[PDB]
């Protein structure tokens, strides 16, 4: 990686799994060399290792790296969740949030104030069972049957729009097409001119199939 | 509110509004089978010559 930034000088930089992406880190007065020209040694750098590489700055590190605490924690809270109180004072020494931590040391977190019977050691397979209620919710919007590629890619409809409408026996265009305003209007999601617009795109779909 | 209404706009105007339904056109195409409605015509605004207001 730091050699296929030469001739420069590189510092640090960040990884992952097949695409890693050497995300290069070096500073704005070395960079200017560093990337030298925007189309030239970004390129000639790329295929160093072979893959690609995605020089950024000192400080962008950082600013990355925060964007990344606060998201295993930055997503609604989608875990295990218990009193809030008390999940601030866990999240304060909780390294890298709760966000499938129950596969690395299940011991330090007993050092913290606090620990009488597993409990703690509970509350992080709250969050594994979280994972298992995420793919609940993935049931609700496939384990259950979601709907298909013609009332997926209809325009005007998004995949939340696309799951509440499909979640009432719905499966096609044409299911979709067959409904009625009054029959969509039982989700709240949807509404009146809404479902009129959708229900109308899908009988015109469905009529004006034969033209292109 | 008159069936007058529904043959002064055409069957074509009302298919692409969606608040007719499936079975609604079914049960249109019943009713304009007796061809007395939806026979596609254009009317003054209500009356005939007939309907004259005396």
């Amino acid at each position: 990686v730091i050699n296929a930034m030469a001739p420069a000088d590189v510092a640090s930089i960040v990884v992952d799994e097949d695409k890693h992406t050497m995300d290069i880190a070096v500073e704005a007065g070395n960079l200017a060399q560093a990337i030298g020209r925007n189309g030239q040694n970004v390129r000639l750098a790329s295929q160093l290792s072979g893959w690609e590489l995605n020089v950024m700055t000192v400080d962008d590190l950082q600013a990355k790296h925060q964007a990344e605490a606060h998201a295993a924690i930055d997503t609604f809270t989608k875990y295990l969740d218990i009193d809030e109180d008390f999940a601030t004072v866990l999240v304060e020494e909780g390294f890298s949030t709760l966000e499938e931590l129950a596969y690395v040391p299940m011991k330090e977190l007993l050092e913290i104030e606090g620990l009488d019977e597993p409990t703690v050691e509970a509350l992080r397979e709250r969050a594994k069972n979280a994972l298992a209620t995420i793919a609940q919710a993935q049931e609700e919007s496939l384990g259950d049957n979601k709907p298909a590629d013609d009332l997926l890619n209809l325009e005007g409809v998004d995949r939340d729009l696309a799951f509440k409408l499909a979640a009432r026996g719905v499966c096609t265009l044409e299911d979709l097409a067959e409904q009625g305003i009054d029959d969509l209007a039982d989700i709240e999601g949807l509404t009146d001119e809404k479902a009129g617009a959708l229900i109308m795109a899908a009988r015109n779909i469905c009529w004006f199939g034969d033209e292109a | 509110h008159y069936i007058g209404d529904l043959v002064q706009r055409t069957e074509v105007e009302l298919l692409k509004t969606p608040n007719l339904g499936k079975k609604s056109l079914t049960e249109i195409k019943d009713v304009l089978a007796s061809r007395g409605l939806s026979l596609g015509m254009r009317l003054e605004n209500w009356p005939p010559a007939s309907i004259a207001d005396e």
